């Protein structure tokens, strides 16, 4: 053919579907926000959390003196006297 | 892909818009912006239109452009009167 008529349609080709893009944009948008009071949210937290002692990881102790007061040195006076019979 | 053609848009006014809190819906917004803006040139258009109307009113008119373009010329200003964004007469569209 002629250039014309080529150079049309490649550049009808070349060219995106507006809708797919329209359809992008809001969708971007919709996400965005979504994350962005997400993030908002996130940065509300107080660095020190309301529970701390409570977590298993803080007490470290609750459960390692009771198979530590037996040990000498550490056992309250009235445990040896009557622990003979 | 292309429609290789006009871009056909959607006459219809976009769903969930609120003027009393237009920045509660952020999805809206663009779409509605888009909207008013395609409105507005509907509007320069159509003044253009009219003034291309009158346009070729005044070379046939003649002398007596007045007697037979008179009423042309009420259409031709009213839609001069809110025209998109010119002085201080803002439309309230």
């Amino acid at each position: 053919g002629f250039i014309m008529e080529f150079a049309e349609n490649l550049v009808l080709r070349l060219m995106e579907n507006p809708e797919e893009r329209d359809r992008k944009a809001r969708e971007h948008i919709y996400e965005m926000h979504e994350r962005c009071k997400k993030i908002k949210e996130m940065w509300a937290l107080p660095i020190r959390p309301y529970g701390f002692w409570t977590f298993e990881r803080h007490n470290a102790q609750l459960r390692w003196d009771p198979q530590i007061s037996q040990v000498a040195g550490r056992r309250d006076p009235y445990d040896d006297l009557l622990e003979d019979n | 892909g292309r429609k290789k053609g006009l871009p056909e848009f959607e006459e219809s006014a976009p769903d969930g818009f609120d003027p009393e809190n237009p920045y509660k819906d952020p999805v809206a917004m663009v779409e509605m912006r888009e909207h008013i803006v395609r409105e507005k040139w509907i509007q320069i258009e159509k003044a253009k239109i009219l003034r291309e109307k009158v346009k070729w009113c005044y070379r046939v008119e003649g002398v007596n452009h007045y007697q037979k373009c008179r009423h042309l010329v009420q259409q031709y200003l009213d839609s001069t009167r809110g025209v998109g964004w010119g002085k201080d007469h803002r439309p309230i569209s």
